[PDB]
RNA sequence: UUCCUUGAUGAUGUCAUACUUAUCCUGUCCCUUUUUUUUCC
């Protein structure tokens, strides 16, 4: 439906069958040896649970070093009851024979699912030797259904009727009946309400349909229902209703909320936002809480680890992010102790999901902690689908700790290792798949660590067939780099022929896998040019180049890769040489790929090879695709450009015919495509000039200049382009509409609202007005000054970058008061305008002549009541400072009046920015013997040192700590002292974190400024050596 | 005793209600009266956040 | 000088490779050297031995002709003498030798 | 104000505030029983009580 | 969940985007470039080969440090590569 | 903040805020060739006997905790 | 031919506080046999009541023709429950006896 | 010897309005790709 239509264009569902699941997620020492005899014996009565009793013995390899923290992981993961009881009879044990010489619950729940649905499957096994509609029983029933309801019976007549119902569904489905209306004070307004309830929600908010006080706890469920103004309702609401629930965190307790969410996070018809946005909770009040969620912690990640495996890029790291928050948040042995049953899940989603989530578990807290755990696992013999996931884990941690896993590298692999030969295969398979992730981000080292894995795996690639088999590949692939090329080289030598005869599968995993290998093979140093010039590189054109692939996204690039390093070795005119002759194949992806191959290696290895006949081919190309843009894509375009400012003047004769083209384009086609053959020009400038075809010079200057009155932005904008790099390479007294005839065509531009012209011209304005300048008539100038004044007004940052350094150059060619004066008209009424960028032009103005002239109009004008401008002209000092550096040393008196008068109150944001000036002038005067005043300011700072204010504070540690440099420590610690043991909190707060401040630069000077220090009973305080008196 | 305590300063004087509050009197004592350093500001107590 | 930042001991191995430099405590960096293609000398990224709590007394290259190179932190422990409220860790530490380990290929610094 | 303190040198005086109490040590009858005492005036001894 | 990596200052030089491009990292600021970046290659390896040390797009130039943080000698510290306390990519 | 050493918080002790000042103190002693050349001149022994001694000082100065 | 969410169980909405499991049974009655009823009998939920079914299809035709059906002067509310969420008020468990008896009998 | 009005806070309230960060308003898609091994001279 139409209502389907523009609501589908709200949100929408992006997922597959598979992930759909989700909706079915219901809410949460040789006696050593002989002794794992023992310990199997003990923790098998407290049945068979494996890879616990290997997280316990797999304490044992730092021999002697194990200890309490036994206890504590082992103490989670089973009841911290028996814990306890265990772990002290173990110590006892091995501290002896080293002389003479609910989770329970929850796992038996998992062996139970699966010991029925071994019933049901065996049923229809032998029943097929003979789901959600599964019938249910009352016990079932009631834990459904919340809390406080009745059951009914209406009657056992009535339940008789319904219980004749299916079998009178039937019949009396096949019976008599009509329904028939007669043509003929009401009341019972239903309260549907508060920001608003879609119908669907009415089953969470639900209570939020009654209208009472007095009810305690509901009373609390009934507030927390500040979530729907999370959910839904004005930008503002959810903010500030946000905030509210944030400090409201240790309050209610995780309990009471995740209750609340967990609902919606669920939500069947859940948003995009929605959803972003609770997650937002999730994490913001994951700050807070700590020891609190470790009863939730499992029933957190059912909801997020999807998150993990979704579409949206920004998803993911949302995710990961809180799934780190949680687990350092919680404990480790909380996040182990949880999560292991959900290794042997059926479901092998949720391994997969399980196996990232530990991924991401680790990343918080080191591998190391985690390790003896992994390593357990894959020694897990009770079944594979474990060890499965055990060495996805290691993947997904190869992948996101990447560069970092260097250290353990040498143990990861000494687990995984013993997967190569095993049994299954799979286990096989997505083994050897970490080795390669391990040594992409192993790159290049470690080389020997992975050393005791090849042996296998060159032996393995021989005997394969199928996805295994390239996987190995995958490997070796990324292996090679790692060798020395005369091993290296032997080994290489044997791989490129499988190689060779595996281009041709239909697999696409495939053709990814051998193509990257590729790259990395022939990828060498130590490999030899003409051999891939023969066996490879035919096959490589023929069967990859096709246009299945380059469809795809990643094929797409990765092939991209791989022929431009082809060409790295064995030169260009040999690639290049065979793909140009599909630019002219007519599908676009297709052309947008080998023309963007082409770039780059005429960007690599330089135009300077090619001959000439395939020259003529290539220019007459790159206009043919150029000629034909189905969008307007920067690919074609600087695939161009490269093509040219490589070329060089072996491009001269070709111009006629590009200019010629780029006219010809230039106007007609309706003004979509012509924004392109602009910036075509834009790019090209530089070789219309050094060539010195002057002629083209008329053409572009004059015949753009027409186009400036184009009423489409996107068109001007791309135009002014190329008059901006036209100017730069034609000088001013050189440019054909001399200068005189454009400035001022220009000047009404500005108004134009649009984005992309105002970023093209005020950087046209600025180049011209900076370089030539004198050009202009002043009154002109003024003109575009009282015209820029609301540029200021761009949402974007580089308008106002720009436009700054242009008010600045003008500023120059005029002088100063004038427009400073004219800058000081914005003014405190407003606000938004003059926001600081007009205070910025304050500064830079001030320099641009010596701001030994200015002052004294700006300090005047701190006199103005109106207060914002006053403000305004405190940070005017302060950019001002920090632009003129050393020369400082004189106005400095100046200000510093007027600095005691803003410091001293009348609000917070005179002492704010007002210090703020302090500091930069700290800095900027340093060592030059002002310092006495600035000792004076010190004084009036002071006091601010205590807010809450952030911005006041921060500016003030600002302030102190550039004062720190300028007065130097001691005096600073002299006002530090008294602070630190000062009986109140408050104070010690915040004397410590300046004394911090101070501390760290300078420690190596304070020695002299700690004072004498009496010493007591047990202590000595003084420090004797300094009075050693020769 | 902020009595007591009053005996064992040079200018004791320096001690103030508050103070014997200290978790560290036997030590804030012979600081606070050091050499050149200077007092700690008076504004906090007073509940009015510093300007009116 | 600082108590934590390096420069004050110094040492190198025979063969060159390497570089360790140190403070005297908490930090000990080493830089690896190759020279470049040309043989003029090229200077590694640094490394990290950190260990908390550790006087380091004095360092020292250590002799091994090309291998993983070692060298010598004297250290001793503080850690112990601050939480015996009575002065006997005072006595009764000694100072722990250690020979630290660089290891190019795993390329990071091993105890 | 109005919250029960003693001084202890004054008649084992009562004072129902400590800002007043504080201005006790400026005051004509704390310094005669000081300087009376033998113990003498103003800003030393500013934080007696007993 | 936007702070620095500090993770220890190789001797790889910064890369900075289209966007970042004049700022002074921690100073924010245009002002007086003078001295050079440096980050771990950990921070700065791969597809982060002139990644922006903000944004996560190519590198087009180097970022400058300011001479204000220089005096305060801030730019010895940890290596400003700035993760967002999700993952770094 | 907290790895790097000598930082402190409003909970600092007396005696600890003193025995850090005196390592750093040393630290400084052993670098500043001078002063150290100072205190030998001074109490006569070796510069090493000093930076030996010094470094024996390092971990007690004050004596034991409380 | 069916969308996955709707599930055996309806929230059921707008009734009166007099109303009848009489008058309940009979209209619900007839697209299939009743699994169960809850009613809100609680100062909350006084007014809202669940419905379930021996079939799912059952309820389909049911939020079908009911949609907003009227009894009174009042409108039903007419909706497929949700699931999960707040149950384990409940523990699972129970397996053992039952699947020892299909261990049993059947042998199987 | 027989006598007036007053100041102030703190806590709880989703009222009101100014304002702060060269913040923000464009970057951005890339290793989620997961199945009971099973692509034939």
């Amino acid at each position: 439906d139409p209502f389907a239509e523009h609501r589908p264009p709200k949100i929408a569902d992006r997922e597959d069958e598979y992930k759909k699941h989700r909706r079915t997620m219901i809410i949460s020492a040789e006696k050593a040896k002989a002794g794992e005899l023992k310990v199997v014996n003990g923790a098998a009565a407290s049945d068979q649970t494996p890879g616990a009793t290997p997280k316990k013995l797999s304490s044992w390899d730092q021999a002697e070093t194990p200890g309490h923290t036994p206890s504590l992981r082992w103490d989670e993961t089973p009841g911290r009851a028996k814990g306890s009881e265990t772990p002290g009879a173990t110590p006892g044990s091995k501290i002896w024979d080293p002389t003479p010489s609910e989770r329970d619950t929850p796992g038996h729940g998992s062996g139970w699912a699966e010991t029925p649905r071994t019933d049901r499957g065996g049923d229809s096994i032998g029943e097929t030797p003979t789901e959600r509609n599964r019938p249910l029983s009352d016990e079932e029933l009631d834990a459904m259904f919340p809390e406080g309801y009745k059951v009914l019976p209406p009657p056992a007549g009535y339940v008789p009727i319904r219980t004749p119902a299916r079998k009178l569904t039937a019949t009396p489905t096949p019976l008599g009946g009509m329904t028939g209306f007669h043509m003929q004070k009401s009341v019972n307004d239903q309260p549907s309400g508060l920001p608003f309830l879609k119908p669907d929600d009415i089953q969470y908010f639900d209570k939020l349909l009654v209208d009472v006080d007095e009810s305690e706890e509901q009373k609390e469920r009934k507030i927390m229902k500040l979530l729907l103004k999370i959910k839904n309702g004005t930008p503002p609401m959810r903010k500030a209703a946000l905030r509210q629930i944030t400090d409201k965190a240790r309050e209610f307790g995780a309990g009471p909320l995740f209750n609340q969410i967990l609902p919606l996070l669920m939500s069947p018809t859940l948003e995009d936002q929605e959803r972003h946005l609770l997650v937002k909770v999730i994490d913001r009040i994951l700050y807070k809480l700590d020891d609190l969620v470790r009863p939730y912690v499992h029933k957190i990640l059912v909801v997020i680890e999807p998150l993990l495996i979704d579409e949206d890029y920004y998803a993911r790291v949302e995710g990961r992010e809180i799934i780190s928050n949680l687990a350092k948040a919680a404990g480790l042995a909380t996040m182990i102790s949880t999560m292991r049953p959900d290794i042997d899940n059926m479901d092998e989603y949720v391994r997969n999901t399980t196996a990232r989530a530990f991924a991401v578990v680790a990343s918080a807290l080191g591998i190391p902690s985690l390790l003896p755990f992994l390593k357990a696992v894959c020694k897990s013999k009770k079944s594979w689908q474990a060890r499965h996931t055990g060495i996805k884990i290691v993947q997904q941690i190869a992948i996101l700790m990447g560069c970092a896993i260097l250290p353990h590298l040498r143990s990861l692999v000494e687990i995984i290792e013993h997967g190569l030969v095993d049994e299954q295969q799979k286990v096989r398979t997505i083994s050897a798949l970490a080795i390669a992730a391990l040594a992409e981000a192993a790159t290049p080292y470690g080389i020997e660590s992975f050393d005791s894995v090849l042996k296998p795996l060159w032996k393995g690639i021989r005997q394969h067939r199928g996805k295994g088999l390239a996987a190995f590949l995958k490997a070796i692939g990324y292996l090679i780099p790692l060798m020395d090329a005369e091993y290296a080289n032997y080994y290489t030598r044997e791989v490129m022929l499988i190689l060779i005869r595996e281009f041709q599968s239909p697999d696409e995993e495939m053709k990814k896998i051998v193509l990257k290998v590729v790259k990395q093979c022939c990828g060498t140093d130590g490999v030899e040019a003409n051999y891939i010039k023969t066996e490879i590189l035919p096959p490589f054109f023929k069967h990859f180049w096709q246009h299945r692939m380059a469809l795809d996204r990643r094929n797409y690039r990765q092939l991209v890769d791989t022929t431009v390093e082809l060409a790295n070795k064995v030169g260009a005119a040999e690639i290049i040489s065979r793909i140009v002759d599909d630019l002219k194949d007519e599908a676009e992806q297709y052309r947008k790929m080998v023309m963007e191959t082409i770039e780059k290696i005429m960007g690599n290895l330089g135009a300077a090879d090619i001959d000439h006949k395939l020259e003529e081919q290539l220019i007459d190309g790159i206009l043919y695709a150029f000629q034909e843009q189905t969008t307007e894509d920067s690919v074609m375009l600087n695939g161009f450009g490269t093509v040219v400012n490589a070329l060089g003047k072996r491009v001269k004769p070709y111009l006629p015919q590009i200019c010629g083209t780029v006219l010809w384009r230039l106007n007609n086609k309706s003004a979509k495509v012509r924004q392109q053959a602009a910036d075509l020009i834009s790019r090209t400038a530089v070789v219309m000039k050094t060539c010195q075809e002057e002629k083209l010079m008329g053409h572009l200057g004059v015949v753009l200049y027409e186009y400036l009155g184009e009423e489409y932005p996107e068109v001007l904008g791309s135009i002014l382009g190329a008059l901006k790099a036209i100017v730069n390479v034609i000088g001013m007294h050189k440019m054909t509409p001399p200068i005189k005839d454009l400035l001022p065509r220009l000047t009404p531009i500005l108004k134009n609202r649009h984005e992309k012209v105002q970023e093209n011209c005020i950087d046209l304005v600025g180049r011209i007005a900076d370089r030539g300048a004198e050009y202009v008539s002043a009154r002109e100038w003024m003109r575009i000054c009282f015209e820029l004044l609301e540029l200021l007004k761009a949402h974007k940052k580089a308008i106002r970058r720009a436009t700054v350094n242009t008010f600045g150059y003008i500023a120059k060619a005029i002088g100063p008061h004038d427009v400073l004066a004219t800058l000081l008209n914005n003014l405190k009424v407003q606000e938004r305008q003059n926001r600081v960028c007009t205070t910025v032009a304050i500064a830079i103005v001030a320099e641009t002549c010596s701001p030994f002239t200015v002052l004294p109009a700006l300090m005047n004008e701190y006199r103005v009541p109106e207060l914002n401008v006053q403000n305004g002209v405190l940070k005017s000092l302060s950019f001002l400072f920090e632009y003129i550096g050393e020369m400082g040393k004189d106005y400095i008196y100046a200000v510093t009046p007027l600095l005691e008068d803003a410091l001293m109150d009348r609000d917070l944001v005179h002492r704010q920015t007002a210090s703020a000036v302090v500091q930069h002038m700290s800095l900027g005067v340093y060592g030059f013997g002002c310092e006495d005043s600035l000792n004076h300011l010190l004084n009036y700072v002071w006091p601010n040192v205590f807010e809450t204010s952030p911005h006041v504070i921060q500016a003030v540690m600002g302030a102190l700590e550039g004062l720190r440099v300028a007065i130097g420590p001691c005096r600073m610690l002299q006002y530090c002292l008294q602070g630190l043991f000062h009986p109140a909190r408050k104070v010690r707060d915040v004397y410590w974190k300046i004394y911090n401040s101070i501390y760290i630069g300078s420690q190596d000077a304070l020695i002299a400024h700690y004072p004498r220090i009496y010493n007591d009973d047990k202590n000595t305080y003084i420090r004797y050596e300094l009075d050693y008196i020769l | 005793t902020v009595a007591e305590l009053k005996q064992l300063v040079a200018r004791p004087d320096v001690v103030e209600m508050h103070d014997v509050t200290a978790q560290d009197p036997k030590l804030l004592v012979h600081l606070k009266a050091t050499r050149n350093s200077v007092p700690v500001p008076r504004h906090w107590c007073f509940k009015r956040k510093y300007l009116q | 000088c600082r108590r934590i930042v390096p420069g004050q001991f110094l040492a190198v191995d025979p063969k060159g490779r390497a570089v360790m430099i140190s403070a005297i405590e908490k930090q000990k960096l080493v830089y690896i050297l190759n020279r470049d293609a040309a043989a003029r000398l090229t200077i590694s990224s640094p490394l990290e031995a950190h260990k908390a709590n550790t006087l380091v007394y004095h360092v020292v290259g250590v002799d091994v002709g090309f291998e993983n190179p070692m060298f010598a932190c004297l250290e001793m422990d503080y850690e112990e003498a601050d939480n015996d409220p009575t002065g006997e860790a005072a006595a009764n530490t000694q100072q722990t030798l250690t020979f630290y380990e660089l290891d190019l290929g795993l390329n990071h610094v091993v105890r | 104000l109005n919250i029960n303190y003693n001084c202890e040198i004054c008649g084992n005086y009562t004072y129902r505030g400590p800002k007043a109490f504080q201005r006790h040590f400026a005051e004509w009858r704390h310094a005669h029983g000081m300087r009376c005492l033998g113990i003498p005036n103003t800003a030393h001894f500013a934080n007696v009580t007993q | 969940d936007l702070i620095f990596c500090r993770k220890q200052a190789g001797v790889a030089i910064g890369r900075l985007c289209e966007k970042c491009d004049g700022k002074c990292v921690i100073c924010d600021s245009y002002v007086r470039p003078c001295t050079l970046v440096r980050i771990c290659d950990e921070c700065n390896y791969g597809s982060y080969q002139g990644r922006c040390v903000i944004c996560g797009g190519p590198g087009v130039s180097d970022a400058y440090y300011c001479k204000e943080c220089t005096i305060q000698e801030k730019d010895r510290d940890g290596c400003p590569k700035i993760v967002n306390l999700g993952s770094s990519k | 903040q907290s790895k790097y050493i000598g930082t402190g918080h409003a909970d600092t002790t007396k005696w600890e805020w003193l025995v850090n000042q005196h390592r750093d103190s040393y630290c400084s002693y052993m670098g500043h060739f001078d002063l150290l050349n100072y205190f030998a001149i001074a109490e006569n022994e070796s510069k090493a006997r000093v930076r030996f001694n010094l470094m024996e000082k390092m971990l007690q100065p004050c004596g034991p905790p409380a | 031919r069916l969308p996955p969410e709707v599930n055996r169980i309806l929230y059921i909405r707008n009734l009166p506080y007099k109303i009848t499991a009489e008058e309940m049974y009979d209209i619900f009655g007839k697209y299939g046999p009743i699994r169960q009823i809850r009613v809100g009998n609680t100062p909350e939920t006084r007014g809202t009541a669940y419905v379930v079914y021996e079939d799912i299809f059952d309820a389909k035709n049911a939020c079908d023709h009911l949609s907003g059906f009227n009894v009174c002067n009042r409108y039903l509310v007419v909706l497929y429950y949700n699931a999960n969420r707040a149950f384990q008020k409940m523990d699972t468990k129970k397996k053992e006896e039952q699947l020892k008896l299909l261990k049993e009998k059947y042998g199987i």
